[PDB]
């Protein structure tokens, strides 16, 4: 992706990307060797894309696959990644080597909210009870041993991959937080030429069709603002919390009892509102990557391109009441279909339903 | 008719996505031998021996079977010297070549082949 | 070609659209699990939640 | 320890007494993986071991620590990473790490030519230029300076200089000493961690790796340090 | 015998009548919550008997 | 050949006219849950015929 | 020796009167976090010697 | 040239001042959905120009 | 030198008293969201100066 930015064109950085495909190792273990399908790209789980535009990602899940052949790849990638050797390798450290963490930080991290454990008798889910304070130690031990990184815990995910695959146990790949048929009218331009003159004549025509992006409107991810809200406010909340975990569990509940979760995170009113107001209307990118690992994901030329709030309603009808959270959704996924036809030089609009259901019947707005 | 449109450049990118597939199953046919058998993920019973080198393992879903990926079984080796080995090596070059370690081997013949069209380096 | 007519006389069958059926589904979702006991003691369940809005 | 799980996937050739052990299962084996090894990452060391983050003795301005090597693509020069030992890491965080995130914050509404102004997505980063370069204008010109080989010149007075700037900020928190002192990180008060910032600027810094020590009185390339300091000389250059 | 027809029409008028929230705490749904019809035969036993 | 407005559209319009919310069963909502145009033509045809 | 009684059919009385709701804040909110029964024999053996 | 403002600086004050839930239906949901800044230097244009 | 007590308290009775809601938007949410007792200590100056 990187590459087509600069220099390189969709038919050559693709022709490189098949041959790069064509030579990866495969998954070895013992002496068995796996070689997954290469139709895994656009499954959900890897970046769902498409081979003409392959900048968008996530836009493999409209194509018109089969749906069972979608389901069946959707569990083989899904199954292709397992979280079970590295808590197993974490328990054995564990009940090996016993405790590894300070006695300050054992004492430093101690509920001051005065608030009281149980909640208000709601469940109590895996997560809450990991990041609750009287059961930190432990995790903070968990920490440490996710630090070591070492050959076994590779060769073992590997192993387990081979015996479950062969044995016919596929996981069961999780839903698709948004997913919307969107159908397009054709509408005017409103970008500029692109000052990239090296870069793929695809990139330049969705330049010229949506256009360009800046920093001031590059959208951010909601873990970094919670991240910025967590730091800025020293003291509201234990240092251990990190975004990451603070979203997840969000996610796991409904927002009605949000509140009481940041409760039980002994978290500061200065920090509990804002992680409140950006989890209300920021869960759409979280729920959108969360079975993605985006730490080697670098998009520049999808961010070359201006998907914000000043391209929206040029490009994007939803007449429907949603909240802010679901209809940012659904305004990124109109934003794939536009993007994949500006590639070709048509600027269209995106309604959320046909203009012709029946011979006889036509709609409007 | 702008629907139609992506209606029909998304058939085309089914097409392409099975033409890939399908170019990448042949050229990994000649690096490992051909498939020798078709492996059903549920429907089959495999004890994980008497499997050959080369396997195609298939998952069988509402009356239909998808392709999902390659098994090579490193005990069955000698499926390997039908396409590489150290008897076709001929030429005195490539002898050390094989000596020094035996990952080249597959370059190696191929390599004869330059030889054996009659030029020499 | 049946498929696509199917799919789209769904629209038209009912006054929902898939957008409109997540935001109603992310409301009552996890909600009647997560209460304590006695306050799903006065609360509907999802499946009656679910049969009033749809 | 040693890390243990069960696989069915080998075979009976390959079970030795060392690695995989036949088991009572005729097709599953049980292989071990023995593991010795530290915990080097921030982190761990920060959970495990935070005596050596927080006290601090003068002597630590004197002590070595390992230097990191990167190579590039390309034929441009090796870097080398010079990382600061944990109780001067400490005291950088609690004092320069104001000063470097104030400067990498920069948002809508400010002036060019401001401090946050003044210091991704190329053609929005080069805007200015790229405007400038297709103008019909032609007062306006494009100055490019490039600095290499500045450590040297970085050497001497003008990390001094930088001491003293760090050292101005004392002035404004009463509880202090005159010279350096050893301390308790969080009963210290900032005079005292703003000094001990000021000696690990100005003094020269020992590294070792491949059996050679070196002593830098310049940047050091210290990390969450070098940016403030390049971008206040090169600012004053200009 | 008896004719089998689901009580949901009934309930559902039950619930727009008298206002019932999924997040609010009400009397209506303690009535709703504890609509069981598995021991209808033997109360149209009693009801006869009367 | 006929031209209408969007189902759901006007579903939205009368929501907002009135207050319809997810959380908490209406009357509207039983209004605004059946509202099929599958048989539209044989209406139409109808009313012509009325 | 005494009786084990749910609170879980008073606190549903409580929570029905007072409306509480899961997403609102209350002052019944106040008290139904508080109710724990972990100290009743030192306050039943202070009733009687009272 | 014009300065750049966020609308959330705005569009809070409207919220608050209204009664905006993220799950009913009102009217200014209705106002506040459909604000748009892709036009404004035309609109500006237009203003002068009057 | 000075006390360090939470606030959650403080915030608990207000947020019953106005009856705050996560769902909504109240003036009592703009109050509450910007707490910040980050520059506390120059204040306290500010006021012995005064």
């Amino acid at each position: 992706m990187t590459l087509m930015i600069r220099y390189c064109s969709v038919q050559a950085c693709m022709t490189q990307f098949c041959n790069d495909m064509k030579l990866l190792n495969g998954i070895r273990a013992g002496n068995y060797t796996f070689i997954p399908t290469p139709k895994i790209i656009c499954a959900y789980g890897t970046p769902e894309i498409c081979l003409r535009a392959p900048e968008i990602r996530s836009f493999g899940r409209y194509l018109p696959i089969d749906e069972d052949e979608y389901s069946v790849l959707n569990d083989l990638v899904a199954s292709l990644s397992t979280n079970k050797p590295k808590m197993d390798f974490v328990a054995q450290m564990f009940e090996q080597n016993g405790n590894q963490v300070h006695g300050i930080w054992l004492d430093h991290f101690k509920r001051k909210n005065d608030v009281n454990p149980d909640g208000g008798g709601i469940h109590i889910s895996e997560g809450l009870k990991r990041l609750m304070p009287e059961y930190c130690e432990r995790h903070l031990n968990e920490l440490v041993y996710k630090t070591l990184d070492d050959k076994v815990i590779r060769d073992y995910t590997s192993d387990i991959i081979i015996t479950n695959i062969c044995k016919g146990k596929l996981s069961k790949a999780p839903k698709l937080a948004f997913f919307a048929n969107f159908y397009l009218s054709l509408t005017g331009f409103n970008g500029v030429d692109s000052p990239y003159l090296t870069a793929d004549e695809g990139v330049k025509n969705v330049h010229r069709v949506i256009g360009l992006s800046y920093r001031n409107t590059l959208s951010t991810s909601p873990t970094a603002n919670v991240d910025r809200i967590l730091r800025n406010n020293p003291g509201s909340a234990p240092a251990y919390l990190t975004g990451n975990d603070i979203l997840g569990v969000l996610s796991d509940y409904p927002y009605q009892n949000w509140r009481t979760v940041v409760e039980l995170l002994d978290i500061t009113e200065p920090s509990a509102t804002a992680i409140i107001e950006v989890a209300t209307n920021q869960m759409h990118a979280y729920l959108a990557d969360k079975d993605l690992n985006t730490a080697n994901l670098f998009d520049n030329t999808s961010r070359t391109y201006d998907i914000s709030d000043r391209t929206y309603p040029k490009f994007v009808n939803i007449t429907s009441n949603l909240s802010n959270s679901n209809r940012r959704g659904f305004q990124l996924e109109a934003m794939k279909h536009i993007i994949y036809m500006a590639r070709r030089g048509i600027a269209t609009l995106a309604n959320t339903h046909p203009s012709k259901i029946g011979n006889t019947v036509y709609y409007d707005y | 008719d702008v629907q139609e449109q992506f209606e029909g450049y998304l058939r085309e990118e089914v097409d392409l996505l099975n033409k890939f597939e399908d170019s990448h199953f042949k050229q990994l046919e000649i690096f490992y031998t051909k498939s020798q058998t078709d492996h059903v993920i549920n429907k089959d019973k495999l004890q994980f021996n008497a499997l050959p080198f080369h396997t195609t393992l298939y998952k069988e879903i509402n009356g239909k079977r998808v392709r999902l990926g390659t098994l090579l079984n490193w005990t069955k080796a000698e499926r390997l010297d039908t396409i590489r080995h150290e008897s076709m090596i001929k030429d005195e070059r490539l002898r050390r070549l094989i000596d020094f370690d035996y990952g080249w081997i597959d370059y190696a013949v191929v390599l004869q082949r330059y030889l054996d069209e009659g030029n020499t380096i | 070609e049946k498929q696509k007519l199917d799919k789209l006389k769904l629209f038209e069958t009912s006054p929902f659209d898939p957008l409109t059926i997540k935001n109603n589904q992310d409301v009552v979702d996890k909600l009647y699990a997560t209460q304590s006991s006695s306050i799903q003691e006065v609360v509907p369940t999802k499946t009656f939640a679910t049969e009033l809005q749809f | 320890g040693r890390f243990r799980y069960r696989s069915e996937l080998y075979r009976e050739r390959d079970v030795n007494s060392s690695t995989v052990f036949k088991t009572a299962t005729p097709g599953q084996y049980r292989v071990v993986k023995k593991i010795s090894a530290k915990l080097k990452s921030k982190n761990a060391n920060i959970v495990t071991h935070p005596m050596n983050f927080i006290n601090f003795k003068v002597d630590d301005l004197d002590i070595v620590v390992n230097a990191g090597s990167r190579l590039v693509r390309g034929t441009r020069a090796k870097r080398i990473i010079t990382p600061n030992y944990g109780t001067i890491y400490a005291a950088s965080l609690m004092t320069v790490l104001p000063a470097v995130r104030l400067l990498s914050s920069r948002a809508s509404n400010m002036g060019a030519l401001s401090t946050q102004g003044r210091i991704a997505l190329p053609h929005d980063v080069m805007a200015p230029q790229l405007a400038v370069t297709s103008s019909d204008d032609v007062s306006k010109i494009c100055v490019a300076k490039d600095f290499g080989q500045f450590d040297t010149s970085q050497w001497g007075q003008i990390s001094k200089a930088h001491a003293d700037g760090v050292r101005s900020m004392k002035a404004h928190y009463s509880m202090g000493h005159d010279t350096l002192v050893d301390l308790d990180l969080n009963d210290a008060s900032f005079a005292d961690l703003l000094e001990v910032t000021a000696m690990s600027y100005e003094r020269p810094l020992k590294y070792k790796m491949n059996g050679l020590v070196c002593e830098s009185a310049g940047v050091k390339s210290g990390e969450l340090t070098t940016q403030t300091r390049n971008t206040t000389t090169n600012i004053s250059h200009s | 015998p008896v004719d089998a027809r689901t009580l949901q029409s009934a309930t559902a008028a039950l619930a727009a009548d008298t206002g019932q929230a999924v997040n609010r705490a009400q009397h209506v749904s303690m009535l709703t919550n504890r609509l069981t019809t598995a021991n209808a035969p033997t109360v149209r036993a009693i009801t006869v008997l009367t």
